[PDB]
């Protein structure tokens, strides 16, 4: 989003 | 009757009108007011963690209590209203939250550590931010990579490792980011 980096989806977490 | 006899109070990042009100009321309550952060200071009333005074207390004064801006106005009102004042003098109730004004975002941290960190942030008075926005004060990063990492740097947001959080919680105050760089 504008001025926003959305939360990493759980399936993509290390 | 001087409920705050022996208390030495200093203020940091407090509105001029509210700071004048606090210096007056604390003096009436029997406390010693300090404009400068002198050696005899026992309590620091803070409006922000990003000040030389707050940073000095957090780094060099673990004996002092960091207080909310509401402590003196609330205690003074209670006193003049004839309300009962205990040995506590509303200090425990008006202790500034450990992560006061912290807006904490995470990147490259897996589960269940992500949930654990969120719970400790909320517990110690911080705001947990699933999304990175320009109002985030701290980005806890597992690795120095990804979109959140890259934008936090562009937006001049603190990029720290998880020890920033754990050491701040243990100190019971917000610590500086330069010691917790990735």
């Amino acid at each position: 989003g504008y001025g926003r980096v959305e939360s990493t989806p759980p399936a993509f977490l290390p | 009757s001087k409920p705050l006899k022996g208390f030495v109070i200093c203020c940091t990042s407090i509105d001029l009108k509210q700071r004048t009100e606090i210096s007056t009321k604390a003096t009436k309550l029997g406390a010693a007011y300090r404009s400068d952060f002198t050696k005899d200071v026992t309590h620091l009333i803070a409006g922000d963690f990003d000040t030389p005074k707050y940073k000095f207390a957090a780094k060099s004064r673990p004996d002092i209590k960091i207080m909310s801006s509401e402590w003196i106005p609330v205690l003074y009102e209670s006193w003049v209203q004839g309300e009962d004042l205990d040995d506590g003098l509303l200090v425990d109730k008006h202790l500034l939250p450990t992560l006061f004004k912290c807006r904490v975002c995470l990147t490259n941290i897996g589960q269940p550590e992500r949930s654990r960190i969120e719970n400790y942030v909320l517990k110690h008075g911080g705001t947990f931010c699933p999304d990175l926005t320009r109002d985030v004060t701290h980005l806890i990063a597992g690795t120095s990579s990804g979109r959140k990492y890259e934008y936090a740097l562009k937006w001049k947001i603190n990029v720290v490792c998880v020890e920033w959080l754990w050491q701040s919680i243990q100190r019971n105050a917000v610590l500086e980011p330069q010691y917790f760089q990735l």
